[PDB]
Order: structure tokens, then C-alpha cells, then sequence
């Protein structure tokens, strides 16, 4: 649950990203891939050398549907509701690993961010990423 | 947190009476109906839609004797599962591309079922060593990822 | 999420406890003190001995906690409305450990009662519990 | 721990661009502003109702020093991070009661705030080798509970 500081803090810090976003999200890719070894198991069919066009093409996906999260984010679980039924039908990518990545999203938006990135919006970013996760897990069982 | 003497010698003596086919396949089984996600490695292994269905499937008993079997006989090397399994998680990782996370969950659905099964008998101070054991077993089969 | 399905399957299982609740309890929390010692670095306070008077009163609370919640399950939010204002505001315990008395909860369930423990009566109990520890934790940020 | 003579170097190098005390406190209150029910631990520490009021707590900013401190004199042992935190881990476990998932929380604060204070050079390939050695402290605190 997210509060009207957090919904504040979040469209703020991620607005900034503007044009950034597909960048940022293949950033966050590849500082999960290294960081995480075991995150690629779900991505065997991918070349996840710096810089593939399928990382960057993924980085900007991911990206979008946040972008999207965020313009309706007091409606997420509708707006994500098509991206959650891929995740727990098809993907069935396990729970674990959303952490992981949500971990890396800071850390990218950490290191672009450092004038915006002040605990408070910190914190806030936390439980979005906490709380998209949770609406892609939603359908798992 | 490495097992004690006396955990060593009580972890034996409850292996050796078990049914590691039956439970190697009970085992498996519930494991693909208590998260379902994980038969996403299963794709082949045919029907799967229900409870009875993933249970009674042939293939899934089958594989979840053979995937005990390997454990089974891990319980041997308790001084270096490290060392046992390097073949293995070098082999889950590289060729089968399999989550870790998967070796913590089965382990967590056999200490359920060896609890199921046991009773009374599988006492809070069993279940600690065997949950050292599932934990060790799930960390050498990650061990050698990269 | 709970389907009428795994309602069903909880009202039954956990039914037949009857008035094994406190013993249930406190057993499914000395298998959690043994199997995860970090988990007594919150009863710095209980004598955590085989027997304890604590752990045994405490056992009973538990249970009856949630044999409330079962009995609400279509509402569980609410009905443990208290409770969770309890942990998020003052018990403070790190959201990583409910997951562990929960699997203790369904090994003391299953050793005690065998024939309800079926795979799908499990998977339901799973679920159950998550929702629980899910609920217990909403408000802690 | 498994850290390869490269990442062994740029762990050090940029640890000696930084300012021990400020980030130690830099950390410790996103920690409580972040992850609130870590406060737990502090309730001498005074008001830590506003997130301006957890960072400029001069209890927190004078405890996050002796913290990052003991994890600083950590990374001359990278070796040895077991005896290294031997007696501080006792300590957190028998006398602080400190549940270890705090430590994993504090390293993921603390590379957040790494990443933050350098910028794009906190590359990739550094925070890797940075999450390697947050995961060795926490688990060398966490070697001696029982
Ligand atoms: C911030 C959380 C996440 C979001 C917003 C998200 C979003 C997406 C999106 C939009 C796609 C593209 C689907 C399409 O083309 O319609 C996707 C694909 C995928 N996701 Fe997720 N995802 C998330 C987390 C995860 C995690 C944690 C993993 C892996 C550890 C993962 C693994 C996958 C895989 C394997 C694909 C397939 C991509 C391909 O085959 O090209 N996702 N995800
Ligand atoms: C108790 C831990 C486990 C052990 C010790 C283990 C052991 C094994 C063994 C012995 C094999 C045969 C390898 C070979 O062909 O040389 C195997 C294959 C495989 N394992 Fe694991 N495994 C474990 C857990 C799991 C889990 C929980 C999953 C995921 C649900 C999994 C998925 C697979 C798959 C899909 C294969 C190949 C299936 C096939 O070839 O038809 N394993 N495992
Ligand atoms: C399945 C989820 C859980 C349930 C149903 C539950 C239930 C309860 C209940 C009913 C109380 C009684 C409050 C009162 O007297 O009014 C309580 C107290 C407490 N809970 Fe939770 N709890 C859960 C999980 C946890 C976990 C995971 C831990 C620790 C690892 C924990 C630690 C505590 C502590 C320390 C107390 C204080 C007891 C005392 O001061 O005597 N709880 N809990
Ligand atoms: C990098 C990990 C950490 C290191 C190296 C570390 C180090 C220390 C040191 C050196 C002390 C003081 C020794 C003494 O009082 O005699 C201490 C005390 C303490 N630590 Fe930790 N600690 C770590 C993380 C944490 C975390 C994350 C928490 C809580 C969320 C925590 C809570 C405490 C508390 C309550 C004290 C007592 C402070 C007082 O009242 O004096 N520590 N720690
Ligand atoms: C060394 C252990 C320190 C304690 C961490 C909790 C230990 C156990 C878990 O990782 C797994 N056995 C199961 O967790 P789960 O099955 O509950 O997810």
C-alpha cells in the first residue's frame, strides 16, 4: 500500500527518467545477470553479452509496463493484469527473483539519480518495485 | 551450521527406513502442486492439470525416484555434499538451466513429507537436522553456478 | 489469493484440531526454535526449554489466532486487524520469518494428522498460512 | 567467499575513496527509513518518527561509525571474514538479540548508497564483486548464533 508521499515521491523520481527508461532497464539487466548468476536461468535462450540487442530490447519492455505501473499506479493490479497472467501461466518466472531485480532497479536509479534519489524517494521506490512485484506473483497459485 | 555426531547417526538411522521411490516420488509430486510454477520444467511429462493427475503421473514418479536417488546417496558424503554435487549443479546449471531456489522448495516439500509419513516418530529435534541436511543439499547443488 | 477450494480444504484440515491447538502450537514453534535458531532472538525473554510454560501459553495464542482466521478466512484482513497492528507497530519481526513457522505449522500438521494431509490439502494449507503471514505483515510500512 | 584477484582490487580502490563515517551513518538511517521496523533496535536512539529525523539522529549517525567501521576493518580480512566478525557475532546473537536478516538488509542499503554517492563509476561489473563481500559480513555475523 503505497501512500499518497510514496505515489508522490515515486511519479517524481521515475518522471526524471523520462527518455532514460529503456536505457535504465537494460542497466538493471546487467547489473542483475553479474550480481545474480542464477537470474539467467530464465533467460537460456538470450545472448546476455553488454549490449545484446535482445538485453536492450528486454530493458525497454520492462521498462514501459513500469512507466505504464506508474501512470496508473492507484490501479496497478489492472494495468499489470495482463503481464501477471504471463508471468504466472507462461514464464512462471520463480518469486525469489523479483526482489533481485526490484534490488537492481535501486541500485541502477541509485547511480543515475543523485540529486533525486534521497532516502525518502528511496524508500518509496522500494515499496513500488515491492509492491508491482507482488501484483506479478499475484496469479502464481 | 554442520550436523553434530549425534545428528549424523539419527539422520541415518530414519533414512534407513524409507521408501526413497515412494518418496522420492511423493516428494516431487507435491512439489509440482504446492508451487505450481515449478512444472514449467515439465513440459513434457504430459498431464499435469490436477492434483491426482501430477501424483499419479508416471514420468513425475519416475523422475522423483531418480532425483531422490542421487540425494539418497548423497547422505553418504554429509563431510562434502560440496563435493558431490559439483558435477551436478555444474550439470543443473549449464545443460537444464534450473533456479536453485527449486533444490530449497523440493527440500522443503520432503521435509513434509517425511514428517507425513513418520509421525510422532519425526521429532522437532529430527526435523532440525534433516532441515541442516535439505539446507546443505540445496547449497552444494548451487555451489558451482555461474 | 484463496479459492472456495482451498477454504474448503482449510476448514477441514485445521477442524480437526480441535482442542490439540496449544500443543499444536507450541510444538510447531519448538521445531521452529530448532530447525531456525535465529528465530529465538525474538524471546530473549520466553524460556525456550523443552516444556516451557512460555512457549506452550504462547502456542495456544497462536493457535487460536488462527483457528479465528479460519473462521473468517473470506475476511481474514479484518479479523486479525489487531494482530497485525501488533507486529507492523511493536513485535517488529523481520517478514523473512513467518515463512518459517508456517513450514513448521505444516510439519506439525502433517505428523499429527495424516489422513487430511493429502497433496491438495497441503497446497491449501500453504497458501492459508502465506495469507496469513501476508496480512500480519501488510501494515509494516 | 569467492573473489577473484580483479574484483579483489576494485573493492579496495574505491573503498579508499570513501568517507567511512559518513556513509556508515549514510546507511544505518536509510536502513530505519527504508526498511521502518528495523527501529526495533533503537528505541534509546530518540525521535526516528520523519525520515529527516532518522538521517539527522546524532545516535544514528554516531552508531552507523562504529558499523561501518567494524565492516571497514573487514575488508583488510576478506580472507578471513569468519574470525574476523567471530566476537561481533556473538555479540548480536547473545547479548543484541539481532535477527542476521538485518545484516543482509544493511548491505543491500549500503550498495544502494554506493551506488548513489559514485555514480555511473559504481559500474556493474563493481557492484558484483560488492554484493560478494556485503554476503560474506552478514554471513560471518551470522556463523555463531545458535
Ligand atoms: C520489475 C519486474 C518485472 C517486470 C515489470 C517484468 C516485465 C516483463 C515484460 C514487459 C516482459 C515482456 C513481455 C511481453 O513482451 O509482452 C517480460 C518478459 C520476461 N520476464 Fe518479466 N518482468 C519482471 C520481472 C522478471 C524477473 C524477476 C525475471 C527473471 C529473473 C523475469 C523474466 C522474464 C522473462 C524470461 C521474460 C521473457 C523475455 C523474452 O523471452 O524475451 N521477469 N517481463
Ligand atoms: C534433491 C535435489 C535434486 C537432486 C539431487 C537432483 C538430481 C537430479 C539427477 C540425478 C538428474 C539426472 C541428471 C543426469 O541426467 O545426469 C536430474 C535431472 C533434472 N533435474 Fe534435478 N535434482 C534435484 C532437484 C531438482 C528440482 C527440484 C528440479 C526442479 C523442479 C529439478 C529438475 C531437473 C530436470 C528437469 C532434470 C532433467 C529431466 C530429464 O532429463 O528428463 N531437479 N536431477
Ligand atoms: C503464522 C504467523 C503468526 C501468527 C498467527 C502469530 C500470532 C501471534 C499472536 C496471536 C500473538 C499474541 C498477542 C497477544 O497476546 O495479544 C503473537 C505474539 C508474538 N509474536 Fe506473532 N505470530 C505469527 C508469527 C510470528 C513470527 C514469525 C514470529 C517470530 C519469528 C513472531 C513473534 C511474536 C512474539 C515475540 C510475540 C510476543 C509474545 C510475548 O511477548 O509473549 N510472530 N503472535
Ligand atoms: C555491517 C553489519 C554490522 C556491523 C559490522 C555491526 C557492528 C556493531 C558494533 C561494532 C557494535 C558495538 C559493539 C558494542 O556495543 O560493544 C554493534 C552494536 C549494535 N548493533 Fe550492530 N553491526 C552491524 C549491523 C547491525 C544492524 C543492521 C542492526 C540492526 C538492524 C544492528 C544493531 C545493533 C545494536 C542494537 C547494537 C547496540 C548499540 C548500542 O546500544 O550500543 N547492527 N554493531
Ligand atoms: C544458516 C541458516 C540461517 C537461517 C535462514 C533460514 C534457514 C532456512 C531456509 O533458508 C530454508 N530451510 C527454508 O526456508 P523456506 O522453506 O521457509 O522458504
Amino acid at each position: 500500500v503505497l501512500s499518497p508521499a510514496d505515489k508522490t515521491n515515486v511519479k517524481a523520481a521515475w518522471g526524471k527518467v523520462g527518455a532514460h527508461a529503456g536505457e535504465y532497464g537494460a542497466e538493471a539487466l546487467e547489473r542483475m545477470f553479474l550480481s545474480f548468476p542464477t537470474t539467467k536461468t530464465y533467460f537460456p535462450h538470450f545472448d546476455l553479452s553488454h549490449g545484446s540487442a535482445q538485453v536492450k530490447g528486454h530493458g525497454k519492455k520492462v521498462a514501459d509496463a513500469l512507466t505504464n505501473a506508474v501512470a496508473h499506479v492507484d490501479d496497478m493490479p489492472n494495468a499489470l493484469s495482463a503481464l501477471s497472467d504471463l508471468h504466472a501461466h507462461k514464464l512462471r518466472v520463480d518469486p525469489v527473483n523479483f526482489k533481485l531485480l526490484s534490488h537492481c532497479l535501486l541500485v541502477t536509479l541509485a547511480a543515475h539519480l543523485p540529486a533525486e534519489f534521497t532516502p525518502a524517494v528511496h524508500a518509496s521506490l522500494d515499496k513500488f518495485l515491492a509492491s508491482v512485484s507482488t501484483v506479478l506473483t499475484s496469479k502464481y497459485r | 551450521v554442520h550436523l553434530t555426531p549425534e545428528e549424523k547417526s539419527a539422520v541415518t538411522a530414519l533414512w534407513g527406513k524409507v521408501n526413497v521411490d515412494e518418496v522420492g516420488g511423493e516428494a516431487l509430486g507435491r512439489l509440482l502442486v504446492v508451487y505450481p510454477w515449478t512444472q514449467r520444467f515439465f513440459e513434457s511429462f504430459g498431464d499435469l492439470s490436477t492434483p491426482d493427475a501430477v501424483m499419479g503421473n508416471p514420468k513425475v514418479k519416475a523422475h522423483g525416484k531418480k532425483v531422490l536417488g542421487a540425494f539418497s546417496d548423497g547422505l553418504a558424503h554429509l563431510d562434502n555434499l560440496k563435493g558431490t554435487f559439483a558435477t551436478l549443479s555444474e550439470l543443473h546449471c549449464d545443460k537444464l538451466h534450473v533456479d536453485p531456489e527449486n533444490f530449497r522448495l523440493l527440500g522443503n516439500v520432503l521435509v513434509c513429507v517425511l514428517a507425513h509419513h513418520f509421525g510422532k516418530e519425526f521429532t522437532p529435534p529430527v526435523q532440525a537436522a534433516y532441515q541442516k541436511v535439505v539446507a546443505g543439499v540445496a547449497n552444494a547443488l548451487a555451489h558451482k553456478y555461474h
